[PDB]
């Protein structure tokens, strides 16, 4: 009698990314057609990225009449676990966040695969004749998410060198060594925090000049505001998926802009988070496939459990309809392929400036095209 | 009085018990009939077998084991599977002994677990010490898709600090037959190669190299596998190609060779068919670490008589009483076992300090040409 | 009317009949049911098997065969043995067909015998044409102790006239396992080698070279054996090492491939155990020459109806009546058989004129890259 | 009641080598002790070197009470055949002549093996730093009898080149090509005839000067008289085994010297043939071993045949006594080894001159020693 779906969110509520609010904004819009079954979305908070803790959560979702599971978006381990269970339950899993170390398979992801992210950074260096590369890896996973990139080019001081940042050790000696090897191109890989920090103690070394060129793999670039660290000659590229083509985009940013200093006014509002963006379109994609599956086969959800070895009969069915999806959300064209990755989407390469951002180029899922 | 240990061993196509589980049933059977360790204490255990690539079941199995009351938990021997048990343990403050490497997230906030397998981060340094030793200018590390190249992070850092042009290449995890891979290598004069894979996958590549004619004195392969010694290098020992690797098993000791000797007088797992190229008669390091995984803990428990196996319950309970402590006794315990001397780090808990034995491929076969260790550097001969 | 032919075939460990004798029993069985040759004439024969390395018996056996009345004598297939029969024949003016090479003294005053096997003196020239073709400066011919290096006299003459530093080396006729031999070769950068031995001995050396790592694109071996095509070069075709040789069997013909096809539908001699490395399914040249040894004579006899098998007696008798002549008809007869076109020299009688097909070892296996002949020189592709 | 032994001789009677006479001279000396059983020797002439013809001969020797078979000495094929039959009859075979392509074994040879002959020529070149070699092979067998030599050194224009002499083609263009390759050392291999002929048309090309050095492998060197072809500076080495140490040597040469122009006075007497020398000592070696075997086991010879598969019981027995023989004949020390070859003998290297020969050096069966 209703279209339910769980959403394991690990985001906070006080000055967070605004994911719990992103889902609500989506459900309201869906229930604005009047005329069928409603659309409900259950929220399942997570505390710490732990397999153990997540397993207990799934045994509370199965008993309910769910159709799909969203997130986590910032919980690598807690994400892989949900996929494994969703696989032995035929309950689709809309992954939208981390991705490491890719047997039972049954799930699709909106977040750009580690293949496209590495291929994008590779196409950018292409227009520069592949200068002296020097990625500033922030962690160990930095090698997996950019696997296709590291293997692509030779590893040396003249082609591509990798330097990892030790914890509680900061980006100090690093940039220094880069200057020694007369390296110009630098590709940092980390969250919005370390991305702002690495460039901070960098600009105070002449590393902010037009002589150097940086490439941020972090998708939280449009929200990453650099005030007092950038110049007019600086070169700091980035990535984005926010498609202004969506008329609801302006209204979306409005909700988060006010809600920010309405609950946690202890800081300013950076900008629409990528996490919330994926969550929004996600809910639509689910209800979209179910809408089509409710046209061919009557859809009935029967309570499952961790103890019972039962599966959702309309599992594999909905999985095919979550493959032929065509939704235009706050992230561009939402389409999937065989494996279940997102394709036929654009990847606008933004570049910071004296005030705001400037789309210097765009990367497609087949060819690059800047300027 | 008696103590109940853990036990989680995945099924195997071989027989009722795998070489892994046998090492455990053999370790907890020697300590009993030996006053050298645990004099007035008898040991028991609860066997809990699970499926391969299955972590969900692995969670309910490990949890059920805590329900019967246990002091520690051994196995499983899989990345994902053991990764789940590790969390359930650190959640209920129950020691989790591990005898195999697994992809551990850098955000690991756990504290109740110990790995006896040589830390790959500290083992990679041993590889680099050989690269610079042979005045290598270039090199091509070829890892298996089974695991990311994070396990070889230290090797990828060399090109930055040290002077070395490293090149990355992936082995077809699908089948051992990868002609095209060895092809491009011979086209790029890639004589220096470093294979990162078990003795199974490694032997599957050597057979290919010989068919590629890449087995000559021009080439020199370095393997990360600690089961190098247990590799039939008969068809190659006459060629001329050099091969180097490591061996943690201290076979240069009577007390060590004595145990392994009695191990071959039990097979159970019939020797694998002569196809892959494995020299039958030598115990695998996978089972060696499991034999030492029981001793390293049997010494930490002997010095802690005040301990009663409580019946915990995952999903909803409180940490084990004598847990936070019994774990500290293990991260400080030392033991001279088969895999040399055991010593866990005083921080991360991982075993980054150990003793390896450099081995090369001479006209006779595989002989030791030196040793290695984190404390000293390299002592060759 | 019918004609009685000869037949001397040594015993074999294989079965009742060897691949040699089968070729004869098969040749004298096709001519009968075929009006193309010997229309109003039926053929018969007297089988006389002897021992290996036994020439004494071979003499009394061949002599007894002449006692039953015969027009010609086939076999045996041994150097010494056939060397004795050859004399008894030329003594009683009775044709002696031979399908195998044998150490013939240069003082050979015989005149009643013909060898279909490609004269090694004229075959050696085919080898030299390849040496100069590959701009070879040096070379090392390695012959088997089974036979002297007189069979390769033409190869030893090259260093005198032509520009080439040839070096001689002998293969241990005792066992196929000759590591030390291949050793010195790799020490002297002897990449250019010419093996002179049958497909049996040759395959026994290739297995060794692969174990010596001497199987790479740096080396290039040339074999004298005409059974090169019938050699399992699977474990080497992927390597890169080049191999060149010859093949007298004209398999590039339907009429030729048709006969061989029906030959594999009879084995009798079970295919040899997979150890030496022989590709089962192809007829050996040894049996090919025997099939053509019957035809080349069946044409010379058809054009000589005036012939009656007389009963001679060795040790004390007079030459055969229609002998001195029937032999001349054979040294002038031509026939298009399996081993290409047959044509005996107009002097020594030996077959010095024939057609060979150059074959090399490419990435797929063994393919023909040209042809050779005494009249023309070399036509490559 | 007597010690018989066959002797398949292929030598002529009219101006031959004097082998049929050599045997007689031996038997007479043996029967000069008076005091045991006599010593008879049957002679079996051969017509042409043929397996066939020789086989018939053996079936006439077996029926007789023979102990050993001597010769042929100039019949390669007719020699190998006799060995084969002697092997299946346990009747020792004293080979003394040809040797090609060495299973049943039971025979000994007095003639220097092809190994020692090649080793001798190798030791000679040793004292010359192995100059430009260029053997003038006369036939195909020239490669087998000197196998150990040809394989010993590299084959080229700077180390060792082999040139064969075609039949009815003579030694003309050959020596010419040698002059082109500035070759100094030349080693000819042929009978006493071609050995005299090759040097004849050679000396008329300045090839007879002291600049060049020749080495004859032919053992008929002491009889090979070169009159009008040699000089005082010429260098023509050779080989010999005639040991003057034997007091009967002078008497031996006397018999052949007169008998030559006593039956065939159509020519002069060259000198003691090597064939006759071997035949003489041969008969002594046989009676010597039998003399020792008649001390341990009573020796009885029973008529055999080609039809019967019987063998001489005292065959293997006599073979061991024909191994431990120590006879000093007209060829030096007569001793055998395991295989049955002759060893511990000397090999005087003679050198022609103005008149006669001159022993320049000597080759032992272990080390060389010239001058």
């Amino acid at each position: 009698s209703s279209l339910r779906m769980a959403a394991i969110l690990d985001d906070q509520t006080v000055c967070g990314r605004g994911e719990r609010l992103a889902l609500a904004l989506a459900r309201e819009q869906i229930n604005g057609i009047i005329e069928k079954a409603r659309v409900e979305v259950d929220i399942f908070e997570l505390q710490r990225d732990s397999q153990y803790e997540t397993t207990d959560t799934m045994c509370q979702i199965l008993p309910k009449g769910v159709v799909s599971v969203l997130g986590p978006s910032s919980s690598p381990a807690s994400a892989s676990t949900v996929s494994h269970i969703c696989g032995e339950k035929e309950i689709p899993h809309i992954k939208v966040g981390p991705e490491e170390t890719p047997l039972r398979f049954a799930s699709v992801s909106l977040y750009p695969s580690n293949e496209d992210v590495s291929l994008a950074v590779s196409r950018i260096l292409k227009s520069f004749n592949y200068p002296s590369a020097s990625l500033i890896c922030a962690k160990a996973e930095c090698l997996l998410r950019l696997e296709e990139l590291v293997r692509g080019f030779l590893i040396s001081k003249e082609t591509l060198s990798v330097r990892m940042l030790d914890d509680s050790r900061d980006p100090t000696p690093l940039l220094k060594e880069i200057r020694d090897d007369k390296v110009s191109t630098i590709i940092i890989d980390a969250n919005a925090s370390i991305s702002h920090l690495v460039l901070r103690k960098a600009s105070e070394l002449g590393m902010t000049s037009a002589f150097y060129k940086y490439i941020l793999t972090t998708m939280d670039f449009p929200i990453l505001h650099l005030d007092g660290i950038v110049e007019d000659s600086s070169n700091i590229l980035g990535f984005s998926m926010f498609n202004t083509s969506h008329p609801f985009y302006p209204e979306f940013v409005r909700s988060l802009n006010m809600s920010w200093r309405e609950n946690c006014e202890a800081s300013t509002y950076p900008g629409p988070a990528l996490s919330a963006a994926l969550m929004f379109d996600a809910v639509h994609v689910v209800v979209s496939a179910v809408r089509e599956l409710n046209r061919s086969q009557e859809i009935g959800v029967k309570p499952l459990a961790c103890t019972s070895a039962n599966i959702w009969p309309h599992g594999t069915s909905l999985m095919n309809y979550l493959r032929m999806v065509e939704y235009d959300g706050l992230t561009g064209r939402v389409e999937f392929n065989s494996k279940g990755q997102r394709t036929n989407y654009t990847l606008r390469i933004l570049e910071k400036s004296r005030q705001g951002h400037r789309e210097i180029g765009v990367w497609y899922s087949n060819r690059t095209l800047a300027m | 009085h008696v103590l109940r240990f853990g036990g989680i061993f995945e099924y195997v196509e071989s027989g009722p018990m795998g070489a892994e589980e046998l090492a455990f049933r053999f370790a907890v059977n020697t300590i009993n009939r030996n006053r050298t360790l645990l004099p007035n204490t008898t040991l028991t255990y609860d066997t809990q077998k699970i499926n391969l690539y299955d972590s969900f079941e692995a969670s309910k199995k490990a949890c059920d084991q805590l329900s019967l009351g246990v002091a520690a938990i051994f196995g499983p021997s899989h990345s994902s599977s053991a990764n789940a048990v590790q969390s359930i343990c650190n959640a209920l403050g129950v020691p989790h002994i591990q005898t195999r490497w697994k992809h551990q997230v850098s955000d690991n906030k756990d504290s109740f677990y110990v790995s006896l397998y040589p830390d790959f981060s500290s083992l990679s340094r041993a590889i680099l010490d050989l690269v610079q030793f042979f005045k290598w200018k270039t090199v091509t590390v070829v890892y298996d898709d089974s695991t990311g190249l994070i396990r070889l992070q230290e090797l990828i850092k060399a090109p930055s600090r040290y002077n070395l042009r490293l090149k990355i290449r992936q082995l077809p995890a699908d089948t051992k037959d990868a002609k095209p891979l060895l092809k491009e290598m011979k086209r790029g004069k890639e004589f220096h190669v470093i294979f990162d894979c078990s003795h199974e996958m490694a032997a599957g590549i050597l057979k290919q190299a010989l068919a590629m004619g890449m087995m000559t004195e021009y080439y020199h392969y370095i393997f990360t596998t600690l089961d190098l010694f247990a590799l039939d290098v008969e068809p190659y020992r006459y060629s001329g190609v050099n091969m180097t690797g490591f061996r943690i098993l201290n076979t240069e000791n009577t007390q060590v060779s004595s145990i392994i000797e009695k191990w071959s007088m039990e097979r159970l797992q019939a020797p694998p068919k002569p196809d892959s190229g494995l020299l039958d008669g030598f115990m695998t390091t996978d089972a060696a670490l499991m034999y030492d995984a029981v001793h390293v803990v049997s010494v930490a428990v002997q010095q802690f008589p005040q301990m009663t196996v409580s019946s915990l319950q995952c999903n909803r309970h409180k940490p084990w009483r004598f847990g936070t402590r019994f774990m500290s006794l293990i991260k400080e315990a030392h033991w001279e076992g088969l895999t040399g001397r055991i010593t866990f780090n005083k921080t991360n808990g991982l075993r980054t300090d150990f003793d390896l034995d450099v081995i090369s491929l001479k006209e006779e076969g595989l002989e030791k040409i030196g040793t290695w260790d984190p404390a000293s550097g390299l002592n060759m001969t």
